[PDB]
């Protein structure tokens, strides 16, 4: 039963304030070198702290001066303060035990922490219709579902009766702060004037739900 | 007193201690020449506290202390007051009101052997720090966890020394460096190391 | 300090077919590496460390192996639960520890090429003062392809995004948008929108394209 369990994490503005918190079964926190790693999205791994079993502690250059590690004997946890916190901040952190010069081997599933001073606000849905131009063949449409924060968003088709060929992009962050994806879907060309596509959009930060028909443009 | 210090014995010794097992020569009723040391250009890290290198001639002192081991090139900083890490720690640790210095030297050609040189150790782990001065040369398994480890090496259950493993063909940070630490005592005794 | 690459970035692969990846360092760190493997949304997993030595639980398909500068990986018999990323990490490392870049090995399937679609800003997206342009690359292997949009024949660098799906769980294939973005303003002083897409499947590049205002 060797676990160690993140919490904590959560959305802040920059400047703010978070205090994660891992809880240890199986191994104890104040006998071992313990850290804190954290991902970013899409990206790789990034050591932030370490507490050693005799109290030293060590941090990234990044994160120095900000954040401090600290744990409790009598709860058998371990603790990131994170203070001043930053947009590059936002990250995965996993709590870790170092059994040999940095080797990981007990990881935590990790706790969320996102740093943003976007406003929560719920997307546009757009048609991505079908072009006007292969007879006999395949077409593709969809929706595009711009400017939203925080994620996630959930998206379906017909309300769930069209599966088959849909794609959901995975949203990209944009220079405003705010995330965008598209989802797509290819179909017969001959159902274009006869089938009914509607894309649904959910986004429950905002307590957002839109339906999209989505048709052939006319002139 | 006519006779010199024995820090040939010292500086010029055939093999260095690991680090955890630090050695400790006891120098006494002898001159010593100072300057002859700081006059090397062959020492990579010559650092004093609470006593200037050139103006240590001219000084008597109760007991003069010389401690020799191998650390590895990146770990030379931790052989300082007021520091920390595993050598710091767990290994060899030097007080804050420090009187003395500390030298090292780049020792590739000696100590690192062509597949691995693994005579040298330090201690991974041990659950406090070390007192200044203090030298622990306990094999025991480390107990990471609750349950006892009785001897053997398993889950939660370390052997608490590793080694360095130095290689010739290492970075510079993980070649082999040989200290030499002098400290110099004080007490209300008679003086019996001197220089000239 | 001491810098990791690993080798190659992307690697295609079938069930029970050996898998080798490198990792290099710029100095010599003698055993002092460890290996992990990842998945989307999981946290890591300790396959190796001290370079070579396998870690309690791990599969005996895997082991490492090299000293100094150069090491490797190796999956003896690829076995599906182990198409992931694989990370190297520098240990005992001063003053931080240091990871590889990672290499993903991905579900080996045959070429494809893929099916290109562009799609026009909607006239309500207009309306708002922004137009956003969608290229779509539908159902490709392998995952490398390049997508390059032309604004009256002038190529776009910067205003741009794309995103790409995980391997299809039938098929292996991929599939990638890319979204241009544009004031309503800068839309409406120009007439052909196009995305050029290269791929492997895919004798010369495909380009897709539209008049604005023209259905
Ligand atoms: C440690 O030894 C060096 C070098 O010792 C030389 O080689 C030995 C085998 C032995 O024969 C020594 O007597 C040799 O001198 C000492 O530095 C040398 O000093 C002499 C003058 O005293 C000089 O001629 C040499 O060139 C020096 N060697 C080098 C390499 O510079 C050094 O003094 C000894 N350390 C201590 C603390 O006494
Ligand atoms: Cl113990």
């Amino acid at each position: 039963q060797v676990q160690l369990v993140e919490s904590g994490g959560g959305l802040i503005q920059p400047g703010g304030s978070l205090r994660l918190s891992c809880a240890a079964s199986g191994l104890t926190v104040n006998r071992n070198y313990m850290s804190w790693i954290r991902q970013a999205p899409g990206k790789g791994l990034e050591w932030v702290s370490v507490i050693y079993s005799g109290g030293s502690t060590f941090y990234a250059d990044s994160v120095k001066g900000r954040f401090t590690i600290s744990r409790d004997n009598s709860k058998n946890t371990l603790s990131l303060q994170m203070n001043s916190l930053r947009a590059e901040d936002t990250a995965i952190y996993y709590c870790a035990r170092d059994f040999y010069e940095g080797s990981f081997d007990i990881w935590g599933q990790g706790t969320m922490v996102t740093v943003s001073s976007a406003s929560t606000k719920g997307p546009s849905v757009f048609p991505l219709a079908p072009s006007s131009k292969t007879s006999g063949g395949t077409a593709a449409l969809g929706c595009l579902v711009k400017d939203y924060f925080p994620e996630p968003v959930t998206v379906s088709w017909n309300s769930g009766a069209l599966t088959s060929g849909v794609h959901t992009f995975p949203a990209v962050l944009q220079s405003s702060g705010l995330y965008s994806l598209s989802s797509v879907v290819t179909v017969p060309s001959s159902s274009l004037g006869t089938q009914t596509y509607i894309c649904n959009v959910n986004h429950k930060p905002s307590n957002t739900k839109v339906d999209k028909k989505v048709e052939p443009k006319s002139c | 007193h006519t006779n010199l210090c024995p820090f040939g014995e010292v500086f010029n010794a055939t093999r260095f201690a690991s680090v955890y097992a630090w050695n400790r020569k006891r120098i006494s009723n002898c001159v010593a020449d100072y300057s002859v040391l700081y006059n090397s250009a062959s020492f990579s890290t010559f650092k004093c506290y609470g006593v200037s290198p050139t103006k240590l001639n001219d000084l008597c002192f109760t007991n003069v202390y010389a401690d020799s081991f191998v650390i590895r090139g990146d770990e030379v900083r931790q052989i300082a007051p007021g520091q920390t890490g595993k050598i710091a720690d767990y290994n060899y640790k030097l007080p804050d009101d420090f009187t003395g210095c500390v030298i090292a030297w780049n020792s590739n050609n000696l100590d690192s052997k062509v597949g691995g040189n693994y005579n040298y150790l330090y201690r991974l782990f041990r659950k406090s720090n070390l007192k200044p001065f203090e030298r622990d040369i306990s094999t025991e398994i480390y107990q990471a966890g609750s349950t006892p480890c009785n001897g053997v090496e398993g889950f939660n259950c370390y052997f608490p020394l590793q080694s360095y493993g130095f290689q010739p063909t290492n970075g510079v940070g993980y070649q082999p460096y040989r200290v030499v630490v002098l400290s110099f005592e004080l007490l209300h005794a008679p003086a019996t190391v001197c220089g000239k | 300090a001491i810098q990791l690459t690993q080798s190659p970035s992307f690697l295609s692969a079938s069930i029970g077919d050996r898998v080798t990846i490198t990792c290099r360092a710029s100095q010599g760190i003698s055993s002092y590496l460890a290996w992990y493997q990842q998945k989307p949304g999981k946290a890591p997993k300790l396959l190796i460390y001290a370079a070579s030595t396998l870690q309690s639980g791990v599969p005996s398909r895997f082991s490492g192996s090299g000293s100094g500068t150069e090491f490797t990986l190796t999956i003896s018999s690829l076995q599906p639960e182990d198409f992931a990323s694989y990370y190297c990490q520098q240990l005992n490392s001063y003053p931080a520890p240091v990871f590889g870049p990672g290499t993903k090995v991905d579900i080996k399937r045959t070429v494809a090429a893929p099916s290109v679609f562009i799609f026009p800003p909607s006239d309500e997206q207009l309306k708002s003062g922004t137009a956003s342009v969608v290229c779509l690359l539908n159902n490709f292997y392998p995952r490398e392809a390049k997508v390059q949009w032309k604004v009256d024949n002038a190529l776009q660098s910067g205003n741009s995004q794309e995103s790409v799906t995980e391997q299809d769980s039938k098929d292996s294939t991929y599939s990638l948008s890319s979204t241009l973005t544009l004031s309503k303003a800068d839309y409406e002083k120009h007439k052909v929108y196009a995305c050029e897409v290269t791929h492997q499947g895919l004798s010369s590049p495909v380009t897709k394209s539209f008049n604005r205002g023209e259905c």
